[PDB]
């Protein structure tokens, strides 16, 4: 009984949604008004 | 009663059947080791 086989992929299925925007996540690293430990901020990014 | 004892004799009879399976065999199980323990993955196999 030889090494077990699996039967190649012929395809590639990639799905992703389409024209989403940006998540301008460098707008918000690079702002100026920086905050302290005491108050850090947070942003949440999602369907970007 | 002086040199006699009572006993049950049949005075009338039948047949009866009895099953009895035996078990004298089991499913031949067989595992393939490598495909098990890895799946399709040459990391895993390496590994192994
Ligand atoms: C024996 O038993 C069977 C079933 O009960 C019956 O048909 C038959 O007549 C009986 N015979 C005697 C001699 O008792």
């Amino acid at each position: 009984d030889l090494s077990g086989f699996t039967v190649k992929p012929v395809a590639t299925v990639h799905r992703r949604i389409p024209d989403l925007p940006d998540c301008d996540i460098d707008k918000w690293l690079n702002n100026f008004n920086v905050p302290s430990p005491l108050n850090w901020e947070r942003k949440i990014f999602s369907n970007c | 009663v002086g040199g006699l004892y009572e006993i049950k004799i049949p005075t009338n009879f039948t047949i009866v059947g009895q099953e009895e399976f035996i078990q004298t065999n089991s499913p031949k199980v067989t595992i393939d080791c490598s495909l098990f323990v890895c799946s399709n993955y040459a990391a895993c196999h390496d590994l192994l």
